[PDB]
RNA sequence: UUUUUUUUUU
RNA sequence: GCCUCGAUAGCUCAGUUGGGAGAGCGUACGACUGAAGAUCGUAAGGUCACCAGUUCGAUCCUGGUUCGGGGCACCA
RNA sequence: GCCUCGAUAGCUCAGUUGGGAGAGCGUACGACUGAAGAUCGUAAGGUCACCAGUUCGAUCCUGGUUCGGGGCACCA
RNA sequence: UCAGAGAGGACGGAAACCUCUCGUAGAGCAAAAGGGCAAAAGCUUGCUUGAUCUUGACUUUCAGUACGAGUACAGACCGCGAAAGCGUGGCCUAUCGAUCCUUUUAAUCCUGAUUGUUUCAGGUAAGAGGUGUCAGAAAAGUUACCACAGGGAUAACUGGCUUGUGGCAGCCAAGCGUCCAUAGCGACGUUGCUUUUUGAUCCUUCGAUGUCGGCUCUUCCUAUCAUUGCGAAGCAGAAUUCGCC
RNA sequence: ACUGAUUUCUGCCCAGUGCUCUGAAUGUUAAAUCGUAGUAAUUCGAGUAAGCGCGGGUAAACGGCGGGAGUAACUAUGACUC
RNA sequence: ACCAUCUAGUAGCUGGUUCCUUCCGAAGUUUCCCUCAGGAUAGCUGGAUCUCAGGCAGUUAUAUUCGGUAAAGCUAAUGAUUAGAGGAACCUAUUCUCAAACUUUCAAUGGAUAUGAAGUUGCAGUUUCUUUAGUGAACUGUCAACGUGAAUGCGAGGUCCAAGUGGGCCAUUUUUGGUAAGCAGAACUGGCGCUGUGGGAUGAACCAAACGUGGAGUUAAGGUGCCUAACUUCUCGCUCAUGAGACCCCAUAAAAGGUGUUGGUUGAUAUUGACAGCAAUCAACUAGCCCUGAAAAUGGAUGGCGCUUAAGCGAGAGACCUAUACUCC
RNA sequence: GCUUACGACCAUAUCACGUUGAAUGCACGCCAUCCCGUCCGAUCUGGCAAGUUAAGCAACGUUGAGUCCAGUUAGUACUUGGAUCGGAGACGGCCUGGGAAUCCUGGAUGUUGUAAGCU
């Protein structure tokens, strides 16, 4: 009574099915995982920027 | 004896780099002195190269692009003539004035000479260039090469040429020369001595007391040119005080007509005209043995 | 006793060569693989017969051995063994495998089923393609039919169908009988032993000058 | 079943070319590299620090990040039935520019300066659209000096 | 304290 | 029957890529002794079971014949 | 078939992490004895089973090979 | 600058140590294998403790959870270097561990609720003590006296596929057969057939297909022992051998 | 408890596991008790019985009871030896 | 032991689980579990809808890349491995045959990214970051102008709640173990499971084609002597078998033979008359059909009957028949 | 036409042998008081300029080895998709598109940047 039985038989159909969902186009806006230091620089040049 | 240098292995052999074969650059130490930080983009990095060959010391400030390195100022012991030194353009004090050259000349270029005049002092104590209004002192990094880092080297007095002309070049006192190893104390004293080429005057006294022939042979040009054992020091001077004067680059000349002094390679029929002239040699010679 | 060659007759796995991961083989049956005239100049023998196959399979080294004996001893009876030079082109290099199964009443007792039944090393095969060639013999022109009849006669030890055929070369050499002659005579082919060796143009005339071609 | 180290099956993914191993030459790190840029990625076996992993190795992907010797690049990775923008941080050495992002940005240079030129001259506006190769023209060939050769299928020969 | 043997016929 | 193993001098055993047939007992002679036994030395003992083959070359390697010796051989 | 264990003078057995190859009997020599045996004094002796590797060096440590020995081999 | 090679030098030899040429890495890098590396990642040597303190982001496995391992930064304090620089363990890919409990280190910390002091106890943060069945119960047998829920997901008998093994039949001829390959055989090789052997498998049957042999009784197949009719012999005949219908 | 009429016999082993016999035995041992420190909870130390461990007995208690080489005047075998 | 009660004891296991239409419609795969007849987890699926009205795609093009498999190579490294030659080993140049854990070289299929308004040019400000430095990097502005930049197709996106499943099997191609297997294990895709329909006599998977309920027409695969709707239709050959042969999977056949017959290849001789006997012939090959090789058990299978200038084998031609398919109503 | 310093691509640049080398320069070179480092001023370091292109280096030469490029190999090997395609099978061709690599043959033998200088 073996039952290890792995396949990938059915997979790419299952994916497929409801389509293979690329990426969104806002997601090169965030700035998370950017270096500190520039980070810091960017908070301080924009808290002083005149409005008009 | 089997052939180890064979077909296979001419196949299979994989040459190093033009500057690596040449003997000439340390790629280890080039890529840790020429490579700038990514988050500093193409901001350029300076770097003074300094270089002694037999007769001369070249020192030079670069900034590394994908295309080759620019050299932005370049000083020569060679031009010290017009400065008056002469004679000796090897020694420690020929190196510090070169140094001292190289500084007070891209000063100037940049514009920057009067902001930053430099120690205007020798006294030999560490020197570095401290801030003065909001620009910044220029700064370079030190290329020594394959020379040896040695106490009291010429590398370094050429580095404390161009400290005390007034760029910032990031240094300690530990190699310069009067810094005793043992103890680390610096000898300031001993260090402007050596600037001002009192050892070499010491050591022309030394011989001329010695033997008069090995006196002559050992200083014979700079005997030629009048400098004996108590003026070398203010010759010395006088020659910082014209280099701080004027440093300008000198003027260039016009172009000489040239012409060709080597051989021009052969062209295919030429070759093929030999090699047929030397089938028809060979023949003759085996027919007539 | 051995297999039958049915059970190992076509090529299913892939080459398994003795290395360093195939160790305790035993020794191929066919061992020597020139025979007869063997040291023979090259222009000795200007006739070449070769023995080509229609099959996709395994030849055992002990069928090569087999038709190595007959067509030798055939050649050897009818020509003397002076008179030919053969040469058997495919060494047994891909090793075989065998699942030993004990054979006898209650064996089940002891049997392991398929269980972990990765062979071992039971013989030496040479893989054969169609269009490879078995047996070369080179011979003069005017043994050209007992060169014929021994292959045809050594035919019958290997399985399948094998072809016999002439070929336009000079020997064992590359090059068709004409133009063989034709650059042998400009110079162009230094003998090799068994085979010639083509002088290119290009070197040293110091060298050229030894043999001016 | 497989292993699951970070290496297994890059034995030649990770090698050098032929007669290329040694010393790294020094325009990759003279190479600007700015967040937004496309680069491709491809392990250089020499540096094993800051090295991408076997699955992004021959992938394109953008910059967002750009640190002292490295540079954070977003590259897909297909998931199941999802693309995945991963994030990972690469050393100079694993990295090349993409060529693909500078000619269409060269393209679109080339387009405005035509779109303005045209417009200063007075021109009509020109056509600014790339086009699938269309099906050959019209034209005449002539036989002088070029008679037709006439072919035949040639008989079996035996070529032992 | 220990201390076994000595071919056949003559 | 099958897996095998072995066959060497009157008897018992070694031996080899395969490139010589050795040792012992036994037999004949010599030495020794008054004469023997024992002991020594020499001479010695062979188609390498038989046949065919492979090898430049087989006692040894492959196949077959004979002779034997050890094991294996429904079933529920 | 599986799991182990061992291989060392001519025979039977020790031996070290890895830097020694030992013990008894056997063999050879001298002595005591009329002679042998016992006895006394000496000597020489092993394929460390075969290979490859590991470290400075391996009989020993690791792996494989050859031989031998032991245990298991059960339902129905 | 290695491995190695060549040529030299008292004792010195194939091998001790010295010298010169050549030497693309054929060496070494703790270990398996694979990558990588030559003014180094190897060898020699100086100084050192970045194998330290802190939080986030990310990669790998992936559910895009956790551990482990790793990557690139940021803040601190440091080491080496003249400096640029490099350093958060080992050149890279394995070398490891939850909850509860115990224990240690940390704050001039919080709580013990009748008010306080001191012990004592409990907390917050970071480690260690270990689960190798390694996402982590605390664990010896026998049953033929046996039981229950099921299983043809799974063995023992029949049947099925296969035919290694068993059995049977061919092809070439090296030899045997006094001579002579084929009367009769036929090695070394090689092609097949059969399911009366034994294996392999697990397809059907576990809410049951009565599981050896013998006795009895039918019918069938021939791969023919006898008998009918024949052909061939190493067929002069009891006899015998081969083959055919 | 084992054996199982009569007859004739009942060999060797107390290492293992049991059972049993002595105990001077500070070897190991609980509670209680005693002493030290402390303002107290409490801490530390000393004692500390039987057992166990040491010693003896016992198999008609459970049980157990070997290998390899050489060797006799034909061979064979091996009384004999290692 | 028996009697009553706890007790409707628990069961990852077996059995059953009751009206009709309509619409949508799977999985046998991942990870963890004393887990392997079970769960949780993701995936696949349904429902509710909500926000909007061009950016997407199991497809191409352009541009740029990734790879070390097929082939190739060993007269290129490593590892095997035959034979000589030129100066017993050794050196030199060669040579025969090779590698899942060898490679200089290296496809086809394949993978990835980009192809404009979320853009391009400037102007004019911010920064404690960076630079010797407006030097850069980045950001900001109701800043100004420009105006949609491959093909084809097409509306797009978001959230929540939840079922069943977590035994698979088959086939072309690739592929591991095994002598093989209707055996065991994998990769891509398509199927059966869940699915009928025409054909293959019959059959889960084969060929055609997918389905409301009817009709007319036309077909796919398959066929047209009779079973049986559709021709003993038309043309040229081959084949005689003392049970020939007869249509994907597919329902077995080989090595080896024939002076049966039909075509071809090559080499010869022949009218200065070729072979046989006292006007073409000879020899060796080759490949179509036929024949031998070809033995099994209840009586039996091109599906059956039968068929022989076929109703067999091969190349073809007209027409004709027939689906739940296509067109139209 | 050159030399030097620093390079970029990293053999069309390497390797072997040989010829030539104006001027700058590079180099070899002389000395070892001093700094500095060694068993050793050989290397490294320092002070110099008598001498030399001998070597390094540069240019050139060679039916040179290697490397690089192209042709051929060849529409071959291999391969995507199709067939109620041929064949007992192994396999083979056809339709539809992609399409190599050795041997062999021919050619090339560094290109170029910044700075300074010679001519
Ligand atoms: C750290 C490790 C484990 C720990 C302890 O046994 C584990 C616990 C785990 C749990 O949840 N309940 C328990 O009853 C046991 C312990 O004292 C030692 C064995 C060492």
């Amino acid at each position: 009574a073996k039952s290890k039985n792995h396949t990938n038989h059915n997979q790419n159909k299952k994916a497929h099915r409801n389509g293979i969902t690329k990426p969104k186009k806002h997601i090169f806006l965030s700035m998370k995982g950017v270096d500190a230091k520039f980070i810091k620089n960017l908070r301080f040049s924009r808290k002083n920027n005149k409005r008009q | 004896v089997k052939v180890i240098k064979n077909k296979a292995y001419f196949k299979r052999y994989q040459v190093k780099l033009r500057r690596r074969r040449e003997g000439k650059t340390d790629y280890y130490a080039r890529k840790r002195l020429t490579v700038q930080d990514k988050n500093k983009y193409n901001t350029p990095k300076y770097r003074l190269i300094v270089r002694i060959t037999n007769k001369d010391v070249v020192a030079q400030l670069a900034y590394s692009k994908i295309e080759g390195d620019v050299v932005v100022a370049s000083a020569y012991s060679h031009e010290l003539p017009r400065y008056g030194l002469k004679v000796g353009l090897t020694n420690y004090a020929a190196a510090y004035a070169t140094g001292l050259l190289l500084a007070r000349r891209h000063l100037k270029t940049i514009g920057l000479d009067s902001t930053y005049k430099g120690h205007e002092e020798l006294t030999g104590e560490d020197y570095n260039v401290e801030e003065e209004g909001d620009r910044a002192p220029f700064k370079a990094v030190l290329d020594i090469g394959l020379a040896r880092t040695t106490t009291g080297s010429k590398i370094f007095a050429v580095m404390k040429g161009v400290a005390d002309g007034g760029i910032n070049v990031p240094h300690s006192e530990s190699r310069f020369f009067g810094f005793d190893q043992e103890s680390k104390e610096y000898n300031a004293e001993a260090h402007r001595d050596r600037i001002l080429g009192k050892h070499v005057a010491d050591y022309m006294t030394y011989l001329k007391e010695e033997d008069e022939d090995r006196y002559k042979r050992q200083f014979s040009k700079f005997l030629a040119a009048g400098l004996n054992a108590d003026n070398l020091v203010a010759t010395y001077q006088k020659v910082h005080s014209a280099i701080r004067a004027d440093a300008s680059p000198a003027a260039k000349k016009a172009a000489k007509p040239s012409k060709r002094h080597t051989a021009k390679r052969l062209t295919y029929d030429e070759r093929k005209q030999r090699v047929a002239d030397k089938k028809a040699l060979l023949l003759q010679l085996k027919e007539q043995q | 006793g051995r297999r039958p060659a049915r059970c190992y007759r076509y090529i299913k796995n892939k080459p398994y060569p003795k290395s360093r991961f195939c160790r305790g083989v035993p020794d191929a049956k066919i061992r020597i693989f020139d025979l007869g005239n063997k040291r023979a100049n090259v222009d000795t023998f200007p006739a070449c017969v070769h023995m080509m196959s229609n099959e996709r399979e395994h030849l055992s080294s002990e069928a090569l051995e087999a038709a190595r004996i007959c067509a030798n001893k055939y050649m050897v009876k009818n020509c003397g063994k002076d008179g030919f030079h053969l040469r058997v082109r495919k060494h047994p290099f891909h090793v075989t495998r065998i699942n030993k199964m004990l054979s006898c009443a209650g064996a089940d007792r002891l049997q392991t089923g398929m269980r972990g039944a990765y062979g071992k090393p039971q013989g030496l095969v040479a893989r054969v393609d169609i269009g490879d060639i078995l047996f070369s013999m080179r011979i003069k022109e005017g043994n050209v039919k007992h060169a014929i009849e021994a292959f045809r006669r050594a035919k019958f030890k290997f399985p399948g169908r094998q072809i016999i055929v002439s070929s336009r070369k000079w020997g064992f050499t590359k090059w068709d009988r004409e133009d063989y002659e034709r650059m042998r005579a400009e110079g162009r082919l230094r003998s090799d032993g068994v085979g010639v060796q083509l002088q290119r143009e290009h070197g040293p005339l110091t060298k050229w000058i030894e043999n001016p071609i | 079943t497989n292993s699951k180290g970070l290496r297994r099956g890059t034995r030649y993914m990770f090698a050098r070319d032929f007669r290329k191993h040694g010393v790294e030459h020094l325009s990759t790190y003279y190479t600007q590299y700015k967040r937004g840029d496309l680069v491709d990625i491809k392990t250089n076996g020499a540096f094993q620090k800051g090295m991408p992993f076997k699955a992004y190795h021959g992938r394109t992907g953008r910059i967002f990040n750009v640190t002292r010797g490295a540079v954070g690049i977003i590259v897909n990775k297909r998931v199941r039935g999802n693309i995945l923008p991963k994030r990972i941080n690469i050393r100079i050495e694993h990295i090349k520019p993409s060529k693909c992002r500078t000619d269409f940005l060269n393209r679109v240079k080339s387009n405005d300066e035509k779109r303005k030129a045209a417009k200063s001259a007075g021109q009509p506006v020109p056509a600014l659209k790339r086009l699938p190769v269309a099906p050959r023209g019209a034209h005449t060939v002539t036989t002088q000096n070029n008679e037709p050769e006439l072919l035949a299928p040639l008989r079996f020969e035996i070529v032992a």
